[PDB]
């Protein structure tokens, strides 16, 4: 009568490495690493993502002509730019503080667009209809931004214009405005009669003076002048006052912002689709319980933490010794 | 092994044992077979199971975690953020493979001590009664059947 | 007769974790985690700290009317800002360069406050008495910065003023003035007759230019009109001269800097106390050997380690088996 | 236990010794009592001591580590900055209680490895002088009185 | 008949640290760390580095009468500059987004100098033999920057200059110019006739105008006026067009840049020399292959891993037990 | 020791073996002198070889880092810069000395259960045909020739 003391084996072909051994078949193990992804941009938290497709920020905020699609959103889970996400500034020029803005927008969950200064009433002396250019055109003929009022002298006349605004949506409000540069002074003068014009902004923490600054510059999109963007977030209960005597490309539109932690914006080729996920990168969604991952570092929501390994196997059981 | 079981003093591994890690075989009168030691495998299967949630414990979650833009005058601090970025992942990457690396080599020791064990155990209990083969094997003199088999395992046996 | 043998076991109740198995008790550990403090600010090196209570740092540099209590201070062990500190710039505008100043006093362990421009006797042309204003008062009646100038208009004139100061501290030399901008032209006259005024500053790093923003801003305590603060740091030697033809807010006052590292700012709401530390956070001092604490990320002095654990405790005895 | 003495084949501990770790029992004619074994368990201090000293010593002290302030439009440095106030501060937690968890293993595996080499050096001292009963005991046969007892703690006891 | 179990000693005196014990004798053991250097300034990819020596980046861009020593250079392993590195901006100015300049060319491993706007053909209507200084002189007489070419008004005349570059090198090109400041009107009329006088610059991308800043201001050189630098890269195909009535520092010679990742500017005392390495640090070159080293945490090429330790030896054999 | 053999129950180490890290005396009436334990030595060495690459293989290598100017207005980004210079730099330095630190311990440990299992393998070898004197010696019964004492080398000696 014998009696042994052994222990388990099996058809495991698993394998993991130790200091001292590289290839160590084991019986049981736990793979943490996740790999697999869907490939689809899908919701966090129910909400369809902003795909700004051929936009990119500015030309969604500013209303760019061919970003009319865009318009009617005004939530989401967060911002998609693709790697041809070119239509931003139709009109040549600098937008300050850009990546800053951007940045600002990346915990912002909503907004309620509003006119902030209607078209068809807060100029009643100064044209309104002609601030159109061939450098933002929409259906083959000469358009503008749709949340700015590209404003001209009427008659022959550019009074030194005064326009306030108080806020009250009880939350930040994103007010964007321009600031036009003829490239002649011939030019100077037919759009705002006025040589020396200056644009005059302000609010209780905002202020800053603008020139015009006359100059033929290389073309792009035709134009040889140029138009820089601005933008500011008035704060509840604040003024802001905009004063000018020309060059002023006024607000049309604004933005009450919502904020919403957990959210910003990515670059990706994936298609949104109908689906759901609670982790969300430029490749596709994951869903996985494992402590890691390598599709990407970029990542949205509930995420395994990113690493560049290719391999993260523990194990759990013995040395599988079945010497068959 | 680091203690000498398992591929070491006991060659290879029961692909009949069926129950646990560690068991026990036996060749009574009335019989073979295989027979997992229940105290050992699920202390050990704990041990593991609080392990590997340990290790998990550590790692934290990735929540939002999106790039940023810089204008053509920002080189320096667009280098500076990419610094951060690739310093924290390469800490990671490094803090990972190497925490599973190294208690691999750790869990493996494990079950090599517990085989180990389990042996030593078994063999204080026999003291006399048996003889040492080898191989992780003891062959009785007073002819052990099925319920005597029985009694080494439960450690109850008991016979000086 | 029998010899056995055993080991050490007694009452001890300590538990620590392990990676196989959690709460193990134990028969001796360490703990390595400080979670104790006093609850009060105290001095490090023997010297109290700047207690600014209602002021910010800017009230303090520029001498706001309700930091009087400030105005002897001159060495400190580190600066605390409250959740209170309100008073800063009593005359609505923006302090350029603000945090960068901060952050410089981070490094000042102490100063030699002097007046750089004598009111009674730098500007003999210029008037020096009616420079108040209802946003900046004192003790009810209109007052302003106790460390600058506003200067005004004398007897209808405004003469280009110009002032320079060599520096012999043999050390830095913090200077701190202001541009006035008015909200009309009208006002601009009334306070400085020349409609194109400018403020010229320069030394032999540090050249700028200033000119008047003329028009009426969001009131913000009163002021339609806004008042840009600037300051730079005069090196030993260097020279730094003023220039101007209306609208300069002088410099009055100055500090000569004294570095001396291992310092900085804090915010807190603990109360300053007679008691001394090597180390301070802003909930309270720590006084340990403990090579951690889960008290405060910020510290200043001889610290433990800050970490976001609850429990460090390391088993140096064995596993406690009593078996009563 | 990884090497099978504490808590295994030496069931419990004796709240009654009480000078060291380590020691013996022992139950002769004279009388009985308990002795701690200086060699072994000052050598276990010894190591455990330079054991804390070190894991202290790879720690550094904090400093002065103050705030840093930024304005409504430096928003991404600010991010930029706390992302790396964060990233160090997980890492050193990591860093902490990892090292803090797994060398409490060690340590613990340290005595139990103390207690069974204690054993082994006695029982190979006794050779045939007496018996392994279990529990860590050794039954005499030549009855050893006080001095007897002693002579194999000192480790002089000598007796083929 | 006696057979022992044993294990191997020597006469090694090597030691190194555990947890549980300090100062341990090994038989055999591998040093990780690096700590040796040639003390010499090497080629790398068996190309010499670029020795500013007494100059800084802006002398030699700008061409400073005392840097013609790198005149010739046009490709480089690396740049160096020195604690003597002081020969810049000879005359006094701000040079704008200079670090930020210095960041660029820290991926340029060479570059395609050449005469942007000829002096003798460009300016038919400007005198271009008058614009030297006392500030930056050459053996001993007045002199000018290399590079740049200071227009002054010809026979009482500074028309409005108009110049434009397209550029067609295939690549960025760097193009470096300057605003020049008089310190009086009276100045600004003898250099450049015009009292209102503005440069404009711009292209696809940049568009900036600049205005004569008249004062005086602490002398530095000689100079009560100041001269700002600015710089700005042209990429392929876009065009640059300079418009000016006066205080326009003209570009003379330009860079068409190479890009080559991999390269970098350190200081550094130590003497460049004929050898060659693939690992450079500003105290000399390392040759290891060791994972580690401690000589310095700025490096260039293929390194060791930079470290504060001072010891890194790891245990291959046995503790040495000889017993001699 | 750990395991109890090296600086243990076998007090040195022989300046005489010069083959390997573990091997044998035997003093036969033919002759003495020393031999290594290739199998064992090699294994060793095997391992050993591949703690001290994946180690290095751990630890990336340091190309292109060079510093960054700041003007007078940017003190902050300076420091900013200046805190993940060292904040990764302490990280590092931490990381690759208690890494050292921790597998030099492993590694005289790893030594030190090598010569124990070495021991044990030749005693269960043995068995009755010597006796276990100490200090890892074995006293043989039945006089072993030079060919005897390699057969026991190699495992084979084989002889109840
Ligand atoms: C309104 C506007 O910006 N127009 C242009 C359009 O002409 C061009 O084809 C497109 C892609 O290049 O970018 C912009 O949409
Ligand atoms: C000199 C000055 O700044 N005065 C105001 C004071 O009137 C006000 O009550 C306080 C807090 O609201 O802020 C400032 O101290
Ligand atoms: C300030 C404080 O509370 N610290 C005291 C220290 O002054 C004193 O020397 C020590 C003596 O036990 O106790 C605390 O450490
Ligand atoms: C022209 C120029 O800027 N070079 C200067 C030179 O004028 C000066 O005399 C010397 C001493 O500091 O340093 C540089 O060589
Ligand atoms: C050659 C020249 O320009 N002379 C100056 C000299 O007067 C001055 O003392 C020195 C240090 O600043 O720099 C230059 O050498
Ligand atoms: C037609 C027009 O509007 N101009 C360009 C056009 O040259 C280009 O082909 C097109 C597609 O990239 O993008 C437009 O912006
Ligand atoms: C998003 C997805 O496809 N993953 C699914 C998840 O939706 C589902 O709730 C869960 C239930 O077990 O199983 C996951 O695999
Ligand atoms: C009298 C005075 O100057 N202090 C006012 C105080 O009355 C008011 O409640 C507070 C509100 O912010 O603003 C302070 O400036
Ligand atoms: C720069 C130097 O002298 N070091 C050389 C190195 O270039 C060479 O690669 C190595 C092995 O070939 O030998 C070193 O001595």
């Amino acid at each position: 009568d014998t009696l042994c003391i052994g222990y388990h084996a099996n058809n495991s072909t698993d394998t993991v490495d130790t200091v001292l051994e590289k290839n160590v078949t084991v019986t049981h193990s736990v793979n943490l690493l996740e790999d697999s992804h869907n490939g689809k941009l899908c919701r966090l938290g129910g909400i369809a993502p902003l795909q700004l497709g051929k936009c990119n920020i500015a030309g969604w905020l500013l209303g760019n002509p061919e970003c009319d699609l865009l318009l009617t959103v005004s939530s989401w889970s967060y911002i998609v730019e693709t790697p041809n996400s070119d239509n931003g500034t139709c009109y040549p020029g600098d937008f300050i503080d850009y990546e800053e803005l951007r940045e600002q927008l990346s915990s912002v969950s909503s907004f309620e667009r509003f006119e902030i200064f209607p078209k068809t009433s807060s100029w009643p002396n100064h044209n309104t209809n002609k601030g159109v250019t061939a450098a933002c055109p929409y259906a083959g003929a000469s358009s503008f931004y749709r949340n700015l009022l590209w404003l001209v002298k009427k008659g022959n006349s550019y009074p030194k214009l005064s326009k306030s605004y108080v806020n009250n949506k009880g939350k930040e409000v994103l007010v964007l405005w321009g600031v036009h540069h003829p490239p002649t002074s011939t030019d100077q003068q037919n759009l705002y009669q006025n040589a020396d014009a200056y644009v005059s902004v302000g609010s209780s923490k905002y202020n800053r003076r603008f020139t015009p600054e006359i100059a033929a510059r290389p073309k792009v999109r035709g134009q040889a002048g140029r138009m820089n963007y601005y933008w500011t977030l008035l704060e509840p209960g604040d003024t802001i006052t905009f004063e000018a005597t020309g060059n002023l490309v006024a607000p049309r539109y604004a933005f009450a912002l919502n904020r919403g932690s957990g959210s910003g914006i990515i670059i990706s080729n994936a298609p949104v689709h109908d689906c759901n996920t609670k982790c969300q990168t430029p490749h596709g969604a994951i869903n996985s319980s494992l402590p890691f991952q390598n599709i990407h570092p970029v990542t949205i929501g509930e995420c395994p933490k990113y690493v560049k390994s290719t391999k993260l196997r523990m194990a759990t059981g013995l040395r599988n010794i079945p010497a068959r | 092994g680091l203690f000498g079981a398992i591929a070491g003093f006991i060659e290879g591994g029961w692909t009949g044992l069926i129950d646990g890690w560690y068991g026990y075989h036996h060749q009574n009168e009335q019989g073979s077979g295989y027979a997992a030691d229940q105290k050992s495998t699920q202390n050990a299967i704990d041990g593991i199971t609080n392990k590997v949630n340990s290790v998990i414990e550590k790692m934290n979650t990735q929540f939002t975690a999106v790039g940023k833009e810089f204008n053509k005058l920002e080189k320096r601090i667009e280098n500076l953020n990419n610094k951060v970025d690739d310093g924290f992942l390469d800490i990671w990457t490094y803090n990972a493979e190497l925490l599973v690396l190294l208690e691999n080599e750790r869990t493996l020791d494990f079950h090599d001590s517990n085989v180990k064990n389990l042996y030593e155990k078994v063999r204080s209990q026999l003291k006399n009664n048996a003889k040492e083969i080898g191989n992780g094997c003891f062959e009785f003199y007073h002819k052990c059947d099925n319920e005597c088999m029985e009694s080494v395992r439960n450690g109850t046996y008991d016979y000086p």
